[PDB]
């Protein structure tokens, strides 16, 4: 629940003090994030099936074997096809919060607390999703400071995906 | 008899063992009386008789 | 800790599907008009214990009984813990309308103020009406401008009205 | 620092300043602090010398071991799993070892996630060393004193809601924590995840409704529901709750301790009736409107 | 309910044993003053309405706020329910004199007293104050006699004075 | 419960009155007939375990049967004579409680409220209980008003116990 | 109110898919036990109020606090009362054992037995040592047969072995 | 905590005026008889142990069933618990007829003596008669003088015994 | 609640031990401080109203600007002469009531909690408080023990006062 405002909120609880300016600074940089960031999932929003297909498509021919092989993890048949498209989906739907919400909260929460353990319990390798998210910010192709602030989402997701 | 939760009833009605113990009370009194039913007019005869 | 971008996030993964258009255009509203949230914030944070002394000062021309002893509130402790109580609530309230969710005055007063003030013997009425003329005062403050460039702010007029009512019916 | 009606809470008899643990203390005032320290951890649990521990104690009472490291030895030992850990449900040793070693109600689900999911990754060793290597735990209480119950106090950062849920959790002074009302079953876990407080019951005798506990299939909120609409009367209505209903027997009455919701007007005459039904009141809180 | 005999018979009866000797004498002793109950009760019931107009002269002499307009006793119905609430606490008063045993005073008002003041709003303070005179004021229509044959009376002075010290921490 | 001071009380608080002159003369019949009750209490306690003990050896006499045969209610052995015995100090004491208090309160809480319902599922007989309460109505050999007073309890124990 | 099928029913409409093939073999199986249903159920129904006294015996040659006075069980009113206890206890036993789900006995005792004995100042271990006893005279009649077709049972011991210690449990 | 001389001093706060002339009489009169106060507590802290002892002898004697195995008092450790209770309930005992005020031995027994009584499982009667009995061997050993300058006691016989049976009925 | 016998109490309670001979001395204490303590609270009630009344005016005369200003610590008016007068009125009586305790507990609880908290957040100035308990204890005029143990307490609030 990383929300600059609500970090802010509970920092000043910590303190125990009234509202200070470092305070109203933490707002200011806030409405500078969303002033491109809301325009940005807009985007993102509009490109969201392309992106995880094409993901899928990329993360089918850069492992061939996942295809190949009958197994639980991989894709043997297509409805292992299915949970895989439905967690890149899943993955770029978390992009596009964590972008809305200012923070990497969203993220945190919904998928960085246990990834590796049902990785690990699944035998899943996280290596498929870092390539589907470099793929994914490859494919985004946007320009700006919105464009960056996304790739800082992304790779965050990627360095504690591995 | 009846308490917080419980919903009334008719208290011993039938005597056990007893062929026709009583009449229930929602047939025994209707809601209107032998007053309104004057006021209404319903009796006028289907003149089944004569 | 629920922001009102965050309460867009949590219906919208309660839905479990993307944000919709029109939300988001609420949001650029929001954003449009989060410097009006600061300068709510930034006024009324500026003048906050004198309005802690003034709320208390109509409380304590309204009701004596409470400076009378044997009163909940005579004490020189209890007069302290009664300033300390009101104090925080519109600590509460600053907090709220900065992030602009009542969930964070709910989910750290809704839950125990009522509790504590049948526990100890505390009179509900005199939070309550004291609360509400804080609300008042704290309109007062903030809606008047001192020199500050024009503008509409009957939306945060409206917010902080409803942030001082949830505290009003939190207490009772 | 409650000073109204300090009896009928029960937290009159914690008014006392905390114990300070000198840099050259004698051998007494050693072990009044042992004594101490053995009253909060086991929860005013009287201990036999068979289990007394004497031989970490008398390393405490050298003073190469502060305080803090004797509860984390108290904590660590085997008594306290067989008489806290081993007895009790986990999420309950969960809420006991906020009382114990913090000295407070927990505030929240998100607490007791982060002591289970740290149960189940590392055991109960690595988690009272989490909850005592804590800001929390370090700022109220850093090495020289004892443990104890801070919760009356706002302390700038209690939440509202320990100091009721506190009161769920000890029951007065004598009252040793292996032994309540409710026993194995714990009282907040039920509490937190709905995130809800019951009513602030003070402990017997100076209260004589103290009985009253919550069904667990009953949740009876506070507000019933609109003011009553639905019990068709203009004045506002207050929560009453009973003890015992004794008089009443058994076809009359299916259980004792019930919560009934009143308006003021008829307020006076349901208490009237509770009376002769010899049932005694345990709390009377404004309910709603 | 639990009367001083009833009383002797709940403690013989939790011992299981028979009564003790020295405990009967002390019942002889009780029917020996019970004509003194008779003289009590009977003084401070011929007065006793009299009495709760002379303690509301006093508390609303004393505290001109609860008359105040937006004080708890101020409204004319509020006002009935003050000497409503008086009066029914001298009742239960004379019941307990009566029967000998604070039980009946206690179970049938240390429940509840504290718990609706503090849930409605009513200050403890002042009823704690005006049981306090009306225990003063029949305190002396009890022991001074008028006309009445002469004795001494001072355990019964300390039995309402117990009573109403008991009604007085029971409102607090 | 039954005690005419707090049944004089419990009448005053249903009529929701202060104190009458019927109270009054309550009180004054209370008062006159515990100004022998005590004493006929006295020497009753003087008297029991004298009593008790010639109640079981007559009652044992009085049905030979009791004595014979094996059963679990009867006293075929030493400790179903301990808990006859038992039984009838336990009613003796209740006619004193029930003495002392000035009415059937102790008698009626302590016993009559179940004793027919606990002699049905023991297979008990009150008959044995009543010719007992026969032999101490017989035993106590008191005169005055005392006397008849507590021969007027232990005729109500008996009407109410058959 | 909940009886085993209508336990499938609520787990397939909660699912809200059709029933599963290997559940109806499962529901085929029961419906070919219940004439052992039957048989326990007549048998223990036949024999449960000398259950019940014996039960009671082995509590009251175990604790002789409860007959002393003073006790809990003591009073001939109380002692009823014990008995109606037990009576009512073993009632919803075999109400469980007659439907095949514990929800009847959970939902009609496991609210306030607990309740009731905290609140009342009943010992609960004798409640809980009482209906041990109770449920091992239960299984014994239950299970020897005399002059019965012979049969295995270990199912239906398993059953009314698991009612037994969650009413043990219930009132602890 | 309360003192007698604290007890005048909050009933003279929550009135709120100077105290009156013949309380401060009343109050000479306790200062003037605080020597036998000391003499009291001295006494029975003195005997204190052995009057422990002796009251779990008669208890010991009276009722068997607490040594015969499974009943409370049964075990060694539980035994050891026992006169752990005993002895800290005459503790503070020693600790209010020392203050002079009930609200030590209320306040830090009272509120959790029952409960754990009935939590726990613990018969309440045996404590009730245990601390009666240990109430009449303290009176004893308090009023007789064994060289001691003769004087009166009444009032402080008084006292140590409405202080054993408010234990008494703090624990019933 | 800084009472000797109660400190004693506590002091035992946290010992765990029986009362010990040092409470037997600390009860001869409190009775050799009350002997004359009563007394002097008596002569105190006696004069409290010409106490109060010189203590206010000379307050007045100390400071002229009180007076003077319009202001709402300050008793430009009737209404703050009555609060000002009410509350050298309660710290008297508080004096009392600390001097007939035996201790400062009454002195702590009900003033020195939180005196600077609220003259803080009033805007009052504890000096005033200072001078007139100096012309309190200036204005007694008793001799002997008694006399400086008031004295006493008076600095004593003087000092956690400032
Ligand atoms: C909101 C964030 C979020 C994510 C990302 C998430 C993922 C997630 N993927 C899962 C399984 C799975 N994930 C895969 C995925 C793959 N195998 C392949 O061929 C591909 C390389 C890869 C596609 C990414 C498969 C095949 C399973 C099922 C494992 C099996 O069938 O036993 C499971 C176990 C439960 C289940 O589907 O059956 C979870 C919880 N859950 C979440 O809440
Ligand atoms: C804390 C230090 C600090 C302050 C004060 C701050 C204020 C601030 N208030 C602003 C706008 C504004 N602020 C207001 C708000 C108000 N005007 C009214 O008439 C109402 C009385 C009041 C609302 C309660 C309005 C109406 C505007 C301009 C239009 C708009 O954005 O609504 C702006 C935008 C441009 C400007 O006007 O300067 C700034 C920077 N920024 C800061 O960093
Ligand atoms: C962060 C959220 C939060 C809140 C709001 C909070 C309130 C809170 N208010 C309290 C007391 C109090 N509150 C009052 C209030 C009043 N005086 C009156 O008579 C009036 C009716 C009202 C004046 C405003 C008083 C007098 C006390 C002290 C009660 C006592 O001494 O027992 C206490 C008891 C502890 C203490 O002694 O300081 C708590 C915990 N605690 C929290 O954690
Ligand atoms: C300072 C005020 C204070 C009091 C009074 C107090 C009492 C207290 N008595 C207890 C136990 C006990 N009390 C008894 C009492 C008895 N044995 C019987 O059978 C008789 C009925 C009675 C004999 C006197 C027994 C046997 C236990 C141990 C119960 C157990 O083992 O569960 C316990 C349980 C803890 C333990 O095992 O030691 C507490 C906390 N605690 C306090 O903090
Ligand atoms: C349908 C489900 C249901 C159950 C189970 C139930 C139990 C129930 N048991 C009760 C009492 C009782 N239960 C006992 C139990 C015992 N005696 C002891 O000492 C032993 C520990 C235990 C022996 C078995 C006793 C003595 C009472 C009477 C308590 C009293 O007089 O206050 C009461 C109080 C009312 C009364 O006086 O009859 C209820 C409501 N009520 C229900 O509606
Ligand atoms: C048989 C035992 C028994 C008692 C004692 C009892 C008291 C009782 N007092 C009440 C009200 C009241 N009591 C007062 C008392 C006072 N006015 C003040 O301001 C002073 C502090 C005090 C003057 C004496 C007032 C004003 C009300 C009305 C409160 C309201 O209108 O909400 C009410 C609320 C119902 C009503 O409106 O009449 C009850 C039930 N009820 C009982 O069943
Ligand atoms: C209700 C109609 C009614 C009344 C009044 C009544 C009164 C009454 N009070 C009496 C005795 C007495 N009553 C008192 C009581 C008192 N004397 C005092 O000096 C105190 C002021 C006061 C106690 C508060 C005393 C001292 C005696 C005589 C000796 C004694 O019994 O103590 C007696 C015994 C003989 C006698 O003196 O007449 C009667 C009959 N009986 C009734 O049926
Ligand atoms: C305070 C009033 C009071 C009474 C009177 C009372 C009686 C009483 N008698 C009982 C049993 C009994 N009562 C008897 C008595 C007899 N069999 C005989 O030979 C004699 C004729 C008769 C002697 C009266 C026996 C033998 C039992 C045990 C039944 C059996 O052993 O199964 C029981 C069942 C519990 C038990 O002892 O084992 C009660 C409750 N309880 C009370 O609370
Ligand atoms: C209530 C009036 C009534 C009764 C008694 C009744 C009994 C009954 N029990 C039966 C079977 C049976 N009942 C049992 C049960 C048992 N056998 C054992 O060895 C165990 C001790 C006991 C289980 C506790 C068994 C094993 C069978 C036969 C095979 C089976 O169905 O399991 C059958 C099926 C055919 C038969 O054996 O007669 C009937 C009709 N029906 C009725 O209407
Ligand atoms: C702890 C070491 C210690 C002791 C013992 C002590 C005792 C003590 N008890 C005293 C007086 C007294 N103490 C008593 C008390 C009693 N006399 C009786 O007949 C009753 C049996 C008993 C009360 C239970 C009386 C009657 C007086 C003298 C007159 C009075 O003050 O009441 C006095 C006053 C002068 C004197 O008689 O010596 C002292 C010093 N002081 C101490 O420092
Ligand atoms: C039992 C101990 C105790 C004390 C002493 C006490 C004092 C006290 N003085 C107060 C105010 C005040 N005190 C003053 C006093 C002064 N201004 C002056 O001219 C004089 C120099 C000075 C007279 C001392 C004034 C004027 C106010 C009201 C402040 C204002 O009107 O806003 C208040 C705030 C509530 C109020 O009156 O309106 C408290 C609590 N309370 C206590 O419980």
């Amino acid at each position: 629940m990383k929300t600059p405002l609500t970090e802010a909120v509970a920092l000043a609880d910590s303190q125990g003090r009234f509202l200070s300016n470092t305070e109203l600074q933490y707002l200011y940089g806030r409405l500078r994030q969303g002033a491109f960031a809301l325009e940005a999932a807009q985007t993102l929003t509009a490109k969201a099936d392309t992106l995880v297909n094409g993901a899928a498509q990329a993360v089918y021919s850069k492992f061939p074997y996942t295809t190949s092989t009958p197994g639980n993890n991989f894709a043997a048949d297509q409805r292992g096809k299915d949970k895989c498209a439905r967690d890149i989906g899943y993955y770029l739907r978390m992009v596009t919060y964590c972008l809305v919400a200012g923070g990497t909260g969203p993220m945190d929460e919904y998928l960085i607390a246990g990834v590796d353990e049902i990785n690990r319990t699944f035998d899943l390798s996280p290596s498929w999703y870092v390539e589907a998210l470099k793929h994914i910010k490859a494919n985004h192709g946007l320009t700006g400071d919105a464009a960056t602030e996304t790739n800082n989402y992304i790779d965050y997701a990627i360095n504690a995906l591995s | 008899n009846f308490g917080y939760d419980t919903v009334p009833y008719q208290r011993r009605r039938s005597l056990a063992s007893r062929e026709q113990g009583e009449i229930p009370f929602n047939i025994k009194s209707p809601r209107y009386d032998a007053y309104y039913r004057s006021q209404l007019g319903f009796p006028q005869v289907v003149w089944q008789n004569a | 800790m629920f922001d009102i971008f965050t309460r867009v996030v949590s219906q919208a993964d309660a839905r479990g599907e993307f944000i919709s258009s029109d939300k988001l255009e609420a949001l650029k509203k929001v954003v449009a008009e989060g410097t009006k949230r600061s300068d709510a914030v930034s006024r009324m944070t500026n003048n906050a214990s004198s309005i802690v002394t003034n709320a208390a000062r109509q409380l304590f021309a309204d009701q004596p009984q409470l400076i009378a002893p044997g009163g909940n509130a005579y004490t020189n402790r209890r007069m302290a813990a009664c300033l300390r109580d009101m104090e925080i609530i519109l600590r509460y309230v600053t907090y709220a309308t900065f992030t602009g969710d009542a969930s964070v005055l709910n989910d750290r007063c809704l839950n125990g103020l009522r509790e504590t003030y049948v526990a100890l013997g505390v009179p509900g009425a005199s939070v309550a009406a004291g609360v509400r003329a804080m609300g008042k005062a704290a309109v007062a403050i903030v809606m008047d401008p001192a020199g500050v460039t024009s503008g509409d702010c009957s939306s945060l007029q409206q917010e902080i009205e409803l942030y001082f009512e949830t505290a009003a019916k939190a207490v009772e | 620092p409650v000073t109204v009606a300090a009896s009928r809470l029960g937290t009159a008899a914690f008014d006392q300043s905390p114990v300070e643990l000198r840099a050259n203390y004698s051998r007494d005032d050693a072990q009044t602090v042992i004594r101490a320290v053995y009253r909060q951890v086991l929860g005013n649990d009287y201990v036999m010398s068979s289990e007394r521990l004497t031989a970490a104690e008398s390393l405490f009472t050298n003073g190469f071991i502060s305080v803090r490291d004797f509860v984390r030895a108290v904590a660590q030992s085997e008594l306290y799993k067989e008489k806290f850990l081993y007895n009790n449900f986990q999420t309950r040793v969960i809420e006991l070892n906020f009382k114990h070693l913090l000295g407070r109600a927990p505030y929240d689900e998100a607490e007791v996630i982060e002591h289970l999911d740290r149960y189940q990754n590392e055991g109960f060793e690595a988690d009272i060393n989490s909850y005592i290597d804590s800001a929390e735990y370090t700022e109220n209480f850093g090495d020289n004193i004892v443990p104890y119950i801070r919760s009356y106090v706002v302390q700038t950062g209690h939440r509202t809601v320990g100091f009721t849920r506190m009161f769920s959790l000890q029951r007065g002074y004598a009252n040793s924590d292996r032994a309540q009302i409710a026993g194995n079953a714990s009282r907040l876990a039920q509490e937190l995840a709905r995130n809800t407080t019951s009513a602030v019951v003070g402990p017997s005798g100076v209260n004589e409704g103290w009985a009253f506990r919550s069904a667990a299939d009953d949740y009876h909120p506070g507000q019933s529901l609109g003011g009553s609409t639905g019990l068709s009367a203009d004045d506002q209505v207050v929560r009453v709750e009973v003890a015992a209903l004794s008089t009443p027997r058994y076809p009359r009455i299916r259980r004792s301790s019930r919560v009934f919701f009143v308006p003021v007007s008829r307020l006076s005459q349901k208490l009237q009736e509770i009376q002769r039904m010899g049932g005694r009141v345990a709390s009377i809180s404004p309910a709603g409107q």
